[PDB]
């Protein structure tokens, strides 16, 4: 049975070269962003429901205003993932968060699958014209509902709502998961489909390493022999991994350069 | 097929 240090050594030697990462809310609460269960909502999920949104878009736009860039900064978990990218090891980072902190940490978009979408671009709900996110920032930032300069339809940031298809880039899972030589899961259980069974889609020779509050989800339910769990504070687990990798100095370099620490 |  593998330990965290064994995984660290597989990475230090390039036995692991093609890392596939999956993240959720657990990597964003250390940036001061809360998790998920008074916005004037009949119930929580209504903020990402299209009918509710057509009847009252203000609560969603209030969230957007709070999540637009400048309110939160990435933390060590994001910066560790940037380091993976910088060291030629990141095949793909699949994220369920919508805070945009992966991009902010400087992981290129081509390495990211923002599976619940993004505020960086928007779409007319009516005629489907696309618009860059900055185009609606003024309006969101002044609490006005943005409207389509052609058809008047509400222009909605490209956050994925309940009942909508995941973004087209989600199709990369068809090729990334068979290609992965290491799967890293940080700060999420992956209880919701499809994320849960993507944990099953790597080959059984592939270590699956979980850094998370607790052991839950398909790694609990269907353990394989090269699974490793590193339970507890996510930040602490990452920093431990960093330290076994010998990347302490590179981490400090990177955090100082990006955030002025 | 895959929907949130
Ligand atoms: O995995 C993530 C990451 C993230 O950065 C944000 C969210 C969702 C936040 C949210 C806020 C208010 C209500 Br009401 C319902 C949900 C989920
Ligand atoms: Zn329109």
């Amino acid at each position: 049975k593998l330990s965290l240090q064994d995984v660290a050594e597989l990475i230090r030697a390039r036995a692991c070269q093609r890392v596939v990462v999956m993240v959720g809310a657990g990597i964003s609460t250390p940036s001061g962003i809360p998790d998920f269960r008074q916005y004037d909502l009949p119930y929580p999920e209504a903020i990402f429901e299209l009918p509710f949104f057509f009847h009252n878009p203000k609560p969603f736009f209030t969230l957007a205003k709070e999540l637009y860039p400048g309110n939160y900064k990435p933390n060590v978990t994001h910066y560790f993932l940037r380091l993976l990218h910088d060291k030629g090891l990141l095949l793909r980072l699949y994220t369920q968060n919508i805070d945009g902190l992966e991009r902010v940490s400087g992981i290129p978009a081509s390495k990211l699958v923002e599976a619940h979408g993004t505020f960086a671009s928007a779409t007319c709900t009516v005629c489907q014209r696309p618009f860059p996110g900055e185009d609606i920032r003024a309006d969101v930032m002044a609490d006005r509902v943005p409207r389509c300069p052609v058809c008047t339809g509400v222009v909605k940031p490209d956050i994925v709502f309940f009942g909508e298809p995941l973004p087209q880039r989600f199709l990369l899972h068809v090729v990334d998961f068979p290609m992965a030589d290491l799967l890293l899961i940080l700060g999420t259980s992956l209880e919701v489909e499809p994320f849960a069974s993507l944990t099953e889609a790597v080959r059984s020779s592939v270590p699956r390493l979980l850094i998370n509050r607790d052991l839950v989800g398909p790694l609990a339910w269907h353990p394989r022999s090269r699974d490793v769990a590193q339970l507890g504070d996510v930040v602490h687990g990452v920093e431990s991994l960093v330290e076994l990798l010998g990347w302490t100095e590179e981490m400090r370099d990177l955090v100082q350069r990006e955030t002025g620490k | 097929r895959h929907k949130k």
